[PDB]
Order: structure tokens, then C-alpha cells, then sequence
RNA sequence: CUUGUCUGACACG
DNA sequence: CGTGTCAGACAAG
């Protein structure tokens, strides 16, 4: 029941400093040593450093210190992470392990804060059906900043034979395409409706 | 500073099957302890990594004893046998031995199953984005295997290989297939100067490409 | 559960 | 040289 919750996404502008969160439940938080991690959307993983919750001592990765400072409030069961002077390179996925023994290997992990560095603007996306020329359907969200859209079909239902690809990235927009494949009793008949909801410009919703 | 590298970067296997992943390490993990502080970590898609392997050899709560860890020195095996399809994901080794913890590359598990054939879809430019000077067409190829597919683009009978979009998704885990979107976004001023527009893919499945096509 | 320990980390003196 | 906190392991009573 330990579980591991970190802050929500984040975009700031090259040249910045930025905090991560990651609270702690199910635990003694001031027991067990605290581990960050990095992994580059696509990419493996690189360890960061680790803080002895009970004293706030921290051991950084030689290449990290600079980029990242370990601090906590004990009190809170809240662990932060600091990045200050932010590149292109480190806009990735920032994990949250604890550690098992000896503050060198991790057993759980956070669900991971995606942080993306870039001075490009909020866009709101922009939701187009797909009609044919069983049959398949499909919903289109083009030019958006910055990740994450959530796509979900009546409302979170139709969950099977929907295909949701990743978002491909093209002159600082977004790009998202999903397809639902349906029986053919269904679309002259019944309606399926998309919904997309962008959490930082809108949250639009239109049927086929 | 060492370094990890996985000898399998991609390895199909079939239901039952067992696989051997092997991470040899760059020096010695053998820390003054006499033990060795190497982990195998699962990351299933959509996801963030779960721990599986923890000594070189012990398995973490959670584990069956399909997953064994071998190996000592600079040569470690992970054996994951009788295979399942919820044990998609790349596996990485991690040493927690000297002073940066580093992982391995990875290792792309990726279940072997028939040969299926795309369900390509093609879809013309939207009514509501041709009003805003932009034509999109989008392209499926949905529910195939192997995940070697080319897609291709004709404007107007030409190879138009400019301002494409390919997306592809993980091995789904029921299905066990691949599904891929490309997308041709043009003007309308440039969309409305031609009429046939295609999208082909040539996979194993097929003598043939497989073509779709439409004129408005 | 109790006793005798082994081990890694961090803080501190 | 030592001291404290923290955990994960142990053998034996």
C-alpha cells in the first residue's frame, strides 16, 4: 500500500528553474532513502541521486550536480526536486523510487512527472472527425502545447478497438490521432462521440 | 563510472517460450560486500518501471519463479520462463555496486504471434479544418504483425514523401499486434489542386501492397 | 519475540 | 578513531 505521487506536468521556458513533488503514503517517510531518476521519452533510464530523508543528506550523479538539488519536508512526506537552468535536454520523465536497502537499488516508483522545456506557448488543440470515405472511425487533435491530451470515447466506454497513437511533435505543435473500429449495426445508427480534454487550454467534445 | 550493456536488444518469443536476457557489465559489480547489487527492472508500456530481480538472483515481492537471475562477475542472464503477454516491456539491468548507479540500454520483449495483415483506413480532410485553410489526411494500418510495415504517400499519382507524420503504438496486450498512423498534412489551396490521394503499406502479409485510395 | 551480530547509506563529533 | 539515525539480512534461544 505504499504508494508514490508526484507532481502534475510542467512546462517552463529555457533558462528556468523548476520543483517536483513526490508524496509519500503507506510508510514511515522518513525512514526509507528517496531516489530520483531520468528517462528521455523513447529512452532508457539514468539514475540522479538520492537523500537521506532523516538527516536531508543527498548524493548527486557527478553530471547532476549543478541541474538537480534533493531537498524534503519530513513533515508533509513530501519529497522535492529542483532543476534550475533547464534545456531541450532535460525535458523528459522524472520517476520518484524509494530505495530497499543500502540507498542503492529502488522497489517502488512514482507514476512519473513529464516535464517539457520550451519556450513555445499554450496552443489549444483542435478536434476534427473522421468520416469514412464493420467500419472504423477515427478523431483527430492537431496543434497543441503542451503534452498531455486526454482522448476517450463515450465518456470512457468503447474502450475495445480503439487504437490511441502517441502524439508526434512538428514545429512546436502536437499532433494526436485515434481510431475506433465498431460494428457496422452501429454508426448510420448508433453515435460515437469523442472527447478530448487538453487540462491546460480546453476541453472539447464532438460526435461523428 | 560503469556501463551496462544488454546482449538481446529485441527478442520475440512465442506463449510458453522461455527468453534469456543477458546484461554484461562493464567492470566488476562485486563490491567489497562479497555481494552484487544488480536489478532487473520491467517498464510494461504506458508505465513506470517495476522491480523485478534484486540481489543477482532474488526475486522482489510480487514475482513468480518464472523470473530466475544468473550469473556473477560481468556477465549476468535473466531467464523469464514460461512466457505471458502481460510481460510486455523493456527489462533493464541496474547496478546499485559503485559510485553512479547506472542501467543498462534495454530490452524490447516483444511477443511472437501470427502473421497478420493491416486494416488500413484512410480518411479525407475534415469539413471544419478545410474552413481553417488546413487538409489533413489520415491514414490507419491497424492489427498486424510483424511490425515491419512501409507506408507510403501519392499526391495526384506521386511519391509525396514531404510533411508525413508517423505514428506508431506499443504491442497491444490482448491483441499482441501493432497499429501505425500516418498523416499527410498539406493546405487547401495545395489540397484542392489534386484529386487522388493514397496511402500504401507492403508487409510480410501481402504479395501485394496494400492500397487505399479516394478521389472527391 | 529475545539475544549475538553482519551490511550499505547519511548525518554528526 | 568514534557516535547517532535508517533500513535489510542473519544464527540461535
Amino acid at each position: 500500500e505504499v504508494q508514490l505521487q508526484q507532481s502534475g506536468p510542467e512546462l517552463v521556458k529555457p533558462g528556468a528553474s523548476v520543483k517536483m513533488s513526490c508524496k509519500a503514503s503507506g510508510y514511515t517517510f522518513t525512514s526509507y532513502v528517496m531516489h530520483w531518476v531520468k528517462q528521455k521519452p523513447g529512452q532508457g533510464l539514468e539514475w540522479i541521486g538520492f537523500i537521506n530523508l532523516y538527516n536531508d543528506g543527498t548524493k548527486y550523479n557527478e553530471k547532476f550536480k549543478g541541474k538537480a538539488t534533493l531537498t524534503s519536508d519530513k513533515s508533509s512526506s513530501t519529497a522535492y526536486m529542483e532543476l534550475s537552468s533547464l534545456t531541450s535536454k532535460d525535458s523528459a520523465v522524472y520517476y520518484c523510487a524509494r530505495d530497499y536497502y543500502g540507498s542503492r537499488w529502488f522497489d517502488y516508483w512514482g507514476q512519473g512527472t513529464t516535464l517539457t522545456v520550451s519556450s513555445a506557448k499554450t496552443t489549444a488543440p483542435s478536434v476534427y472527425p473522421l468520416a469514412p470515405v464493420s467500419v472504423t472511425l477515427g478523431c483527430l487533435v492537431k496543434g497543441y502545447f503542451p503534452e498531455p491530451v486526454t482522448l476517450t470515447w463515450n465518456s470512457g466506454s468503447l474502450s475495445s478497438g480503439v487504437h490511441t497513437f502517441p502524439a508526434v511533435l512538428q514545429s512546436d505543435l502536437y499532433t494526436l490521432s485515434s481510431s475506433v473500429t465498431v460494428t457496422s449495426s452501429t454508426w448510420p445508427s448508433q453515435s460515437i462521440t469523442c472527447n478530448v480534454a487538453h487540462p491546460a487550454s480546453s476541453t472539447k467534445v464532438d460526435k461523428k | 563510472d560503469v556501463l551496462m550493456t544488454q546482449t538481446p536488444l529485441s527478442l520475440p518469443v512465442s506463449l510458453g517460450d522461455q527468453a534469456s536476457i543477458s546484461c554484461r557489465s562493464s567492470q566488476s559489480i562485486v563490491h567489497s560486500n562479497g555481494n552484487t547489487y544488480l536489478e532487473w527492472y520491467l517498464q510494461k508500456p504506458g508505465q513506470s518501471p517495476k522491480l523485478l530481480i534484486y540481489k543477482v538472483s532474488n526475486r522482489f515481492s510480487g514475482v513468480p519463479d518464472r523470473f530466475s537471475g544468473s550469473g556473477s562477475g560481468t556477465d549476468f542472464t535473466l531467464k523469464i520462463s514460461r512466457v505471458e503477454a502481460e510481460d510486455l516491456g523493456v527489462y533493464y539491468c541496474f547496478q546499485g555496486s559503485h559510485v553512479p548507479y547506472t542501467f543498462g540500454g534495454g530490452t524490447k520483449l516483444e511477443i511472437k504471434r501470427a502473421d497478420a495483415a493491416p486494416t488500413v483506413s484512410i480518411f479525407p480532410p475534415s469539413s471544419e479544418q478545410l474552413t481553417s485553410g488546413g487538409a489533413s489526411v489520415v491514414c490507419f494500418l491497424n492489427n498486424f504483425y510483424p511490425k515491419d510495415i512501409n507506408v507510403k504517400w501519392k499526391i495526384d499519382g506521386s511519391e509525396v514523401q514531404n510533411g508525413v507524420l508517423n505514428s506508431w503504438t506499443d504491442q497491444d496486450s490482448k491483441d499482441s499486434t501493432y497499429s501505425m498512423s500516418s498523416t499527410l498534412t498539406l493546405t487547401k489551396d495545395e489540397y484542392e489542386r489534386h484529386n487522388s490521394y493514397t496511402c500504401e503499406a507492403t508487409h510480410k502479409t501481402s504479395t501485394s501492397p496494400i492500397v487505399k485510395s479516394f478521389n472527391r
